[PDB]
């Protein structure tokens, strides 16, 4: 490709028994029978051999009077594969593995004050790929730069998480709840009540979850 | 023929007889044919006016020759008669006429037939399809109308109608 | 007011029997089918709440719409909800289905599945987990079980309903 | 550039009224080679692709066109040269290209072909190879390409009862009509659409 | 519900154990509370009884066992509403049991002590799905929604306030009408000397 | 992004300067400001008023009136669009819209007999901000 | 989950399948289409008559 | 994954029934695998034109990966004995489909069809078109002689055996075998405190052997600390990375 | 080189006799064999 490469053959490794790395039973005369087997003219197309045999006579008749398929894989399948205990999990009562990196539920999140952390930076509007999210902006009285308006069309979103990553406060995100089925399309509208109120319901894991993936780069 | 429009196409009148015996013979012009269309080859280049003017008449008058048989299977006879359907689809034409690009007139008739073989073998809706067979200011006849707007802007011009009914909404 | 005596305790039995057996119709469209059919084998057992998969609408109870809906399909997804037995129920599974989507803005996309068939119960993700599906599929149950006797009737002088 | 390359340039040898512009880049596989190509010799260009020694053993990847009538260069304008292959998007309507494996060569070959007239009519070469059956029909009903002795020209992706190219710049993506379901006669119709913004 | 606790699983240890410490009524409603399989009611094991690991603020408790076939079974919760087969669903596990419960962690919180979340002021309790009930999320402009008027005007109102017309009998000065102003901005150019 | 190295390596603290008022047009966040002299150039050499310049030395130097004075003139809100960075902002156009979000019109002006050549930016029915455009024998660069 | 750990489970399914509302298509001749289901309900509710479980029981 | 799923749904069309509950198990364990990199089970969004989330991959999960390996042999093999040797799923898909080169080049046919064709077409072993790793790997790829049905289901089965060992031989690559023996008695000196006593695995060796000043910027500067690095996040989240005007083809 | 014998790439080299007994069948089939019995015993 892009180096020079003198000899393309790859030589294979030293097959004397001085050898460091020799491996005695790689090769098993029990199991490894193919000098057998790889002059038969059937596996190399539709020919058929120079002469038939006595062995092919019996394992036809075997095949064809026996008929060892509803033997063979009846006993080997149903009881053996019955035998293994099973794999089902209770899900009213055991929940699948997840992982804190789980995208779920958007929420958005507060300081340790109560304070907003959206500063209204529209970074996480531009950034969703499915044009879910819509903002609009006014200075609180008070100064601040926060937004008047923050939806998200749940019937939109593909729960990417291209909007939590794009936040530099970390103030949208999306938490580990998966249980929000509606009844109505109209419950899927998130205003800033519901994102609110989805935080400070699940602030909690959040702030574990976010604790553990800050401390991995550090 | 080895085309859907083979004059071998035709359905059988019988499960031992294609026709009555000492003759053949088969319906596969107003009707659809007994095999499936498997392709749809291009149409031949046409190097003047007069052979896209050719090729538009002959598929006029296919769609003509299969409108009752589509009007029964779609059950929309009520809404228009036969007549009405054909001059409906003529006034599509009619618009269409100041083409004259040879090419593109083939490449609409080539869309033609297949938006007709669509309609003849169930592929499309009836409500959908039906928008090409519509009257362009007449109601349809499977339903009552409103003249409330004939009566209210009676010798008013076409502008002063398009006034007084706005171009948007008023609530924003 | 004693017809009641024998209506009220049937209904449940009516209603318990129809939560028990809630057979969907075997169609996925996209991705979400894929998803579904997770849900459906060992880890997550539907069978467990006795829901298993009939490939016929006329055998159908739950319509499950799990995929994208283009133009193309709308009139086939409008013969098959009205070709089902009645009483019968949809469920939205997936952006793609609840709504527009990722595909929203295209078009050849139907803005949701609710613009053609009424939709019973709507499921978020993109894909929604079988965790999720299947949490969807219980609450419709048991929505449908309470169906029956929400409370419409009034109560008399004698606690009997009309 | 570390690998044996040849260009293709019997092709050319052979059909001895033709001009040769051939490119490689770096951005692609070392092995491919991109050519341009004029539409009045494209079939009988296949033609001799698909018997010719050394050419027989190939097989067409890909097909499709590009709508360069409002293609602008948007960084860097003054860094183009009169050998770039982008220097031929301008002032042309359309273009088409295809792109073909040989195994005997183990080499990548894409043809460009200009098309400079409205009705834009190019001949097929699903005659000569198998895949151009639905790969032209997929581009032609794209980008309105009208395809000359072809096998097939139905649509193959878009919905019954419409005509329109969505590839087309002039298209917007929302298209012009949505599909609802009308309760005054209890089956889906098409309407003109109104659609949100962001 | 009969035989929660089947003939051979009982004589065991467990659930005589269970039986004398926690009572009949607790130890007979184990096997309605968690319906996983009939060996496993109150752990997998024979001596004694599984520990709970802990209990919920709505009065679910919370129990992980090593001894399970399948690695998946380790955790799982009995619910305190157990009314009728398929009646308690996943949506009633609250935030920190929710993330023990799915394998996220395996930090559980606690009633006193050391904890491993933060209890900020703001905090809300958790809530199951509202949704089929009148405690639904209502957009503010739906239908539903009695007070929809007033986001509407102020939508509208944005980019776009209509001018207050007068109503009633007012004051004339020939033709013109005269009403007071509603600037609320002080003109003080006209007050200022 | 075009030009520079890519990343950083400064890891101390930065200067830290107090806002000032300028009226209600012209917002200020002076942490932002390079020292390019363009608003001080601006309204000695455009605008004709010399209210501004660049009290101090090195590093402490800072750019604007040494008293507590508005900066009250016509014209004033283009000196915001003659500072590069953020350090003198439109004020009534304070976080209420990004620039990806607008859509932009050319247009004239009425409010004056100029018929000053300008660009109305939109976001959906909402009419966002005005700016000025260049016509060379009307308004040069310039509106009121 | 129908009944206590999946006890009527065949109950259920017979009695959500005599709740199901059956409608016969038009095109489809009505008497035959709901004469044949009948017949063969008689036809398989026969088959226990040719039934053995001891000798001449 | 995707075998398991075209193996598991070809033999439930076939009409073999049960299979179908094994690979969806079996690929329940790869969805977990995605999940555990990106926090989805099926659309990843994973990979970036030049980024990559170095923090996402533990040494915890590439030995969850090799125990998936040891267990989808016996999974495998499981299958493998309801369906190889089948009378009724021999005379099912043998000779059925058959087609040689000529018509595998016609319809431009790639892949584990045109491998059972006969034509020796891996894009991963050309070496003018390989592409991550997989020029410096050692594996086979396997070739049908009959072009049917029979040998395409061989071929995928082979080929999932084939993508455990080249699994196997990436970890090995990003893993520190050899340790630090004493001196004297030869006898090793594990460590106590230090990560590399947990696992043998280190998947930022090779990164951080190589590129230690990239490595350590990476590291030490984001966007919260950093004004370059913040103006890159805003242009990067905002308008999207700025690419040259050109054509490019790019296979995999 | 990892897919022939003697590579250095591959670990388990040392005496594993006993783990490749048994993990494998130790048993080579033998054709013909359980057709004849199978038939002679049918006919007996
Ligand atoms: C037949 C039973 C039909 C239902 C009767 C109960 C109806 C009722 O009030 O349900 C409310 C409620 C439903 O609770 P569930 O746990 O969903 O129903 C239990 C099942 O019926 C499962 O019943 P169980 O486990 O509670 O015990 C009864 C069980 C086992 O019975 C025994 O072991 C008794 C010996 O009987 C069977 O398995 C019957 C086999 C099928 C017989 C079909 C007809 C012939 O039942 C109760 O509150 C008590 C039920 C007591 C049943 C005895
Ligand atoms: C439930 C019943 C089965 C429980 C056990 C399941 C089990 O382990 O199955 C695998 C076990 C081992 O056979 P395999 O897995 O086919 O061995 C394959 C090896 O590659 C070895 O290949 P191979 O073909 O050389 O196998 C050695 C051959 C040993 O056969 C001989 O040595 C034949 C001796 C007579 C030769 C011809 C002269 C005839 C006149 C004397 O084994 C057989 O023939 C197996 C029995 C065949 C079916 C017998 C059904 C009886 C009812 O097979 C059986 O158990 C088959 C059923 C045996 C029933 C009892 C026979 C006494
Ligand atoms: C009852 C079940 C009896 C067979 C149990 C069993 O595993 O048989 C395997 C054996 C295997 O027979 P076989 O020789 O066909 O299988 C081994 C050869 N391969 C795997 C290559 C196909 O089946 C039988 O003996 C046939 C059933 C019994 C017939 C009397
Ligand atoms: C006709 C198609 C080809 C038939 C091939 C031979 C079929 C042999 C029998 C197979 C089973 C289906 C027949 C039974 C059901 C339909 C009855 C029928 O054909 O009626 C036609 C006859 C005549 O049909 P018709 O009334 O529609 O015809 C009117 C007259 N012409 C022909 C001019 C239009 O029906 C009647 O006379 C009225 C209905 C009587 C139905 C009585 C039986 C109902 C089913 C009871 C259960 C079955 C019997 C008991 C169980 C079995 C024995 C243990
Ligand atoms: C199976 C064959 C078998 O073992 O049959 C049983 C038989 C002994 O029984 P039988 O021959 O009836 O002698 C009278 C005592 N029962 O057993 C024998 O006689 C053993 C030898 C049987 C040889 C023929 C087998 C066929
Ligand atoms: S990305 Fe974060 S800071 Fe920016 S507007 Fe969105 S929530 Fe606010
Ligand atoms: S997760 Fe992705 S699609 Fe959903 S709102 Fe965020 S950026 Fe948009
Ligand atoms: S909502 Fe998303 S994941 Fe679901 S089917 Fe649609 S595209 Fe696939
Ligand atoms: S334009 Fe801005 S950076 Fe330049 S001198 Fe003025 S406040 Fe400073
Ligand atoms: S947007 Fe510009 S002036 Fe504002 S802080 Fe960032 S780089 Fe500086």
């Amino acid at each position: 490709g892009y180096i020079q490469r003198s000899n393309i053959h790859e030589e294979a490794p030293n097959t004397s028994v001085e050898a460091k790395h020799h491996n005695k039973t790689f090769y098993d005369p029990i199991l490894d029978i193919d000098e057998d087997l790889k002059d038969d003219i059937r596996l190399y197309g539709r020919d058929k051999p120079d002469e038939l045999d006595f062995t092919d006579v019996w394992e036809s008749s075997y095949q064809n009077i026996i008929c060892p398929e509803y033997f063979y894989h009846f006993w080997f399948c149903g009881i053996v594969y019955s035998f293994e205990p099973e794999w089902t999990i209770n899900y009213p009562f055991e929940k699948g593995p997840l992982s804190p990196l789980f995208r779920g539920e958007h929420a958005l999140r507060r300081y340790p004050t109560g304070e907003e952390r959206c500063i209204a930076c529209k970074l996480c509007q531009s950034a969703c790929p499915a044009r879910a999210i819509t903002i609009e902006t006014e200075p609180r009285p008070d100064g601040s730069r926060r937004t008047v308006r923050y939806d998200i069309d749940m019937t939109k979103c593909i729960y990417c998480g291209f909007c939590q990553e794009a936040c530099p406060v970390d103030a949208i995100v999306e938490g580990p709840n998966y249980e929000q089925t509606a009844y109505l399309h109209e419950d899927l509208f998130y205003d800033k009540y519901k994102l609110l109120e989805n935080g400070d319901k699940w602030e909690p894991q959040i702030a574990r979850n976010i604790e553990y993936l800050i401390n991995q780069p550090l | 023929m080895n085309h859907y429009w083979g004059s071998s196409n035709t359905i059988p009148a019988s499960s031992t007889q294609n026709n009555n015996y000492f003759s053949g013979g088969g319906n596969n012009v107003t009707i659809r044919g007994n095999e499936i269309m498997e392709r749809l080859p291009s149409q031949t280049p046409s190097q003047n006016m007069v052979q896209a003017s050719m090729k538009t008449l002959r598929f006029y008058r296919k769609f003509c020759r299969l409108i009752p048989f589509i009007l029964r299977i779609h059950n929309i006879g009520t809404k228009f008669t036969a007549q009405q359907a054909m001059i409906n689809f003529g006034n599509y034409i009619r618009e269409r006429n100041h083409y004259r690009d040879p090419g593109l007139i083939d490449h609409r008739i080539q869309l033609g037939y297949e938006l007709l073989y669509e309609a003849e073998m169930h592929f499309s809706q009836h409500t959908i399809l039906m928008q090409y067979l519509s009257p362009y200011n007449t109601p349809l006849s499977d339903r009552g109308y409103s003249y409330l707007e004939k009566v209210k802007y009676g010798n008013k011009s076409k502008f002063l109608q398009g006034f007084y009914k706005g171009n948007k909404p008023t609530e924003f | 007011m004693r017809v009641d005596y024998i209506v009220t305790p049937i209904n449940a039995v009516v209603s318990w029997a129809r939560q028990g057996s809630f057979w969907p119709l075997t169609f996925g469209l996209a991705c979400c089918a894929v998803e579904m059919m997770h849900a459906t084998v060992s880890r997550y057992d539907f069978d467990r709440f006795g829901v298993i998969f009939r490939a016929t609408p006329r055998q159908a109870d739950l319509i499950l719409v799990a995929g994208t809906l283009t133009n193309k399909m709308a009139p086939g997804l409008r013969r098959l909800y009205e070709q089902t037995l009645d009483p019968k129920w949809v469920l939205s599974m997936g952006s793609c289905a609840n709504g527009g989507g990722y595909y929203h803005y295209s078009y050849s996309v139907v803005r949701g599945c609710n613009r053609i068939i009424p939709v019973d119960i709507y499921v978020p993700g993109c894909p929604p987990t079988a965790e999720a599906l299947m949490f969807g599929v219980l609450q419709l149950q048991k929505s449908l079980y309470r169906q029956i006797n929400e409370g419409e009737k009034k109560y008399n002088k004698k606690d009997l309903t009309y | 550039m570390q690998n044996k390359y040849m260009q293709p340039i019997q092709l050319f040898i052979v059909f001895e009224k033709l001009n040769s512009k051939m490119w490689i880049s770096k951005k692609l596989n070392s092995n491919h080679s991109i050519a341009l190509i004029p539409s009045n010799w494209f079939y009988s260009i296949n033609l001799f692709l698909k018997r010719e020694l050394l050419f027989s053993n190939i097989t067409l990847i890909e097909n499709s066109a590009i709508d360069t009538i409002s293609y602008n260069l948007e960084t860097n304008q003054n860094d183009l040269d009169k050998t770039n292959i982008e220097n031929y998007f301008f002032k042309n309507k359309m273009l088409v290209f295809y792109n073909y494996y040989n195994y005997f060569l183990k080499s990548k070959l894409t043809l460009f072909i200009i098309l400079n007239n409205l009705n834009k009519s190019i001949d097929s070469i699903d005659r000569i190879f198998a895949n151009a059956n639905w790969l032209e029909r997929e581009t032609s009903e794209m980008y309105g390409i009208n395809y000359k002795w072809k096998i097939d020209t139905r649509k193959l992706l878009l919905d019954y009862s419409k005509i329109e190219n969505p590839m087309l710049k002039e298209f917007q993506s929302e298209g012009t009509q949505d599909a609802f379901y009308n309760i005054f006669e209890n089956q889906v119709v098409v309407l003109k659409n109104e659609t949100v913004e962001l | 519900g009969l035989w929660s606790w089947t003939i051979n699983q009982m004589l065991t240890p467990k659930f005589w154990v269970h039986l004398r410490r926690e009572g009949f009524i607790k130890t007979w409603t184990r096997g309605h509370k968690a319906s996983r399989h009939a060996h496993y009611v109150g752990g997998n094991r024979t001596d004694g009884y599984t520990k709970q690991v802990g209990e919920d603020e709505f009065g679910n408790r919370y129990y992980e066992d090593f001894d399970v076939d399948h690695k998946n079974q380790r955790r799982w919760v009995e619910f305190s509403d157990y009314f009728m087969q398929m009646w308690s669903n996943g949506d009633k596990v609250p935030v920190g049991w929710h993330g023990w419960l799915s394998h996220q962690y395996d930090d559980f919180p606690t009633r006193t002590g050391n904890s491993a979340f933060v209890k900020h002021h703001y905090l809300k309790q958790h809530t199951a799905n509202l949704s089929n009930t009148p405690l639904n999320h209502v957009p503010q402009g739906a239908p539903q929604n009695l007070n929809r008027m007033r986001f509407i005007t102020a939508q509208r109102d944005r980019s776009r306030a209509p001018w207050q017309s007068p109503k009633g009998e007012g004051v004339f000065q020939g033709k013109k009408l005269i009403v007071a102003s509603n600037s609320p901005f002080i003109d003080d150019m006209s007050i200022r000397d | 992004s075009v030009y520079g190295y890519g990343i950083s390596r400064y890891n101390e603290y930065k200067r830290a300067v107090e806002d000032k008022n300028y009226g209600p047009l012209v917002a200020t966040s002076m942490n932002r400001c390079i020292h390019c002299t363009r608003c001080v150039r601006f309204a000695t050499q455009i605008a004709g008023v010399e209210d501004l310049g660049k009290t101090g030395r090195g590093k402490a130097a800072e750019i604007g009136t040494y008293v507590e004075k508005t900066f009250n003139t016509e014209l004033s809100g283009n000196v915001v669009d003659v500072c590069p960075v953020g350090a003198l902002t439109n004020a009534p156009y304070a976080f209420t819209s990004r620039p990806w979000e607008l859509k932009s019109f050319y247009t004239s002006d009425v409010f004056d007999t100029l018929g000053s050549a300008i660009q109305v930016d939109t976001r959906g029915p909402e009419i966002m901000r005005v700016l000025p455009r260049i016509h060379e024998e009307i308004n040069e660069e310039w509106i009121s | 989950y129908v009944g206590y750990r999946g006890r009527l489970q065949y109950i259920a399914d017979a009695l959500k399948l005599f709740i199901k509302g059956i409608v016969v298509p038009e095109g489809s001749n009505k008497f035959w289409f709901v004469a044949i289901p009948s017949a063969a309900g008689a036809i398989c509710y026969t088959f226990w008559i040719n039934s053995m479980w001891g000798p001449s029981v | 994954l995707n075998h398991l799923l075209a193996v598991a749904c070809h033999a439930l069309d076939v009409g073999s029934m049960s299979s179908v509950f094994w690979a969806f198990e079996e690929r329940e364990k790869l969805m977990e695998f995605y999940e555990r990199v990106c926090g989805a089970r099926m659309h990843a969004a994973f990979y970036r034109p030049n980024e990559v989330n170095l923090n996402a991959v533990s040494s915890f999960l590439m030995e969850d990966i090799l125990e998936f390996s040891r267990n989808f042999f016996t999974t495998l093999n499981e299958m493998h004995n309801v369906l190889t040797y089948n009378k009724i799923w021999k005379q099912r898909l043998i000779n059925i489909g058959t087609y040689s080169f000529q018509t595998c080049l016609d319809y431009g046919l790639t892949g584990v069809m045109a491998r059972s064709c006969g034509l020796k077409r891996d894009l991963r072993l050309s070496k003018t078109e390989t592409y991550a790793n997989y020029y410096y790997l050692n594996f086979r790829s396997y070739t049908g002689q009959h072009g049917d049905c029979y040998d395409r289901f061989l071929i995928r089965m082979n080929e999932m055996c084939e993508s455990l060992n080249i699994v196997n031989q990436s970890i090995n690559k990003i893993s520190k075998f050899n340790n630090i023996v004493s001196i004297n008695t030869k006898k090793n000196i594990l460590n106590k405190e230090n990560f590399n006593r947990q696992t043998t695995v280190l998947p930022h060796l090779v990164l951080s052997y190589l590129n230690k000043n990239d490595y350590n910027l990476k590291n030490t500067k984001n966007d919260y600390n950093s004004m370059e690095e913040l103006i890159t996040h805003f242009k990067y989240w905002s308008k999207g990375l700025k690419v040259e005007s050109g054509y490019t083809y790019q296979s995999v | 080189r990892a897919d022939m014998a003697h590579s250095p790439f591959h670990k388990a080299i040392h005496d594993l006799e006993d783990k490749r007994s048994k993990l494998f069948p130790d048993r080579r089939r033998i054709p013909g064999r359980k057709a004849k019995l199978l038939l002679a015993a049918s006919l007996l």
